[PDB]
């Protein structure tokens, strides 16, 4: 299934040929991959949880302590605060 | 002198008064007596690590509830933003005041 | 050093010998460790 964004393998079929030109096929293996469709899925969700997360105050999104998701780090004068 | 309360003015009945005593902060204790006995405050700044944004203001007044030979108006400081918030729009320790 | 929530650093730096220093120039108080100095503000041109 070929596109410039990605080309994926979607069908594998084993076939053989007879000496008279006839063709023997087996049921193919069909594959499917997820799609990226922002044109249909663009769901806006308000977020109350990021209270006061201000781009122009001392705030950043960082993972601390090895965690996979970033938390909210605030760097105060004299202390750091963090929401994991 | 270490408490929270609502005020008793005629227009301060809705104001929260957060009060602390210097005597109980144990500031003197941090350094040896031999360094000097006169230990006096030069400047106080207020920090409120609140969910207070860059376009949000806080109204708060810090004042000294006691007798001191302060210059008139030096008895109080107003807070507006809470980030190392001093009593001046510009803080200058060398302006002669 | 590493510090707690809002902890400070108390240290006095002083010269333990004879020198022609004006009173108070014999010592510096450290309040925090961030390249601190003797004053609240350091200015090399204040006439002092």
């Amino acid at each position: 299934d070929e596109s410039a964004i990605a080309s994926t393998l979607v069908f594998v079929r084993r076939v053989g040929h007879e000496q008279d030109g006839n063709v023997v096929t087996l049921p193919p293996l069909e594959l499917a991959y997820q799609d990226f469709s922002p044109r249909h899925h663009a769901h806006w969700q308000p977020m109350d949880v990021l209270a006061n997360f201000n781009a122009i105050q001392r705030w950043q999104l960082v993972d601390l302590k090895g965690e996979g998701l970033p938390g909210l780090l605030y760097q105060d004068k004299g202390a750091w605060w963090y929401r994991s | 002198n270490n408490n929270l309360a609502f005020g008793a003015g005629t227009d301060t009945k809705t104001s929260l008064q957060a009060s602390v005593s210097f005597a109980d902060l144990k500031i003197r204790e941090d350094y040896p007596a031999s360094l000097g006995k006169i230990r006096r405050i030069k400047q106080i700044s207020v920090t409120l690590p609140a969910l207070l944004g860059p376009y949000q203001d806080v109204q708060a007044i810090l004042s000294y509830g006691d007798k001191a030979g302060l210059a008139n108006g030096c008895e109080a400081l107003a807070v507006s933003h809470g980030m190392n918030d001093s009593g001046q729009f510009q803080l200058d320790f060398n302006d002669g005041k």
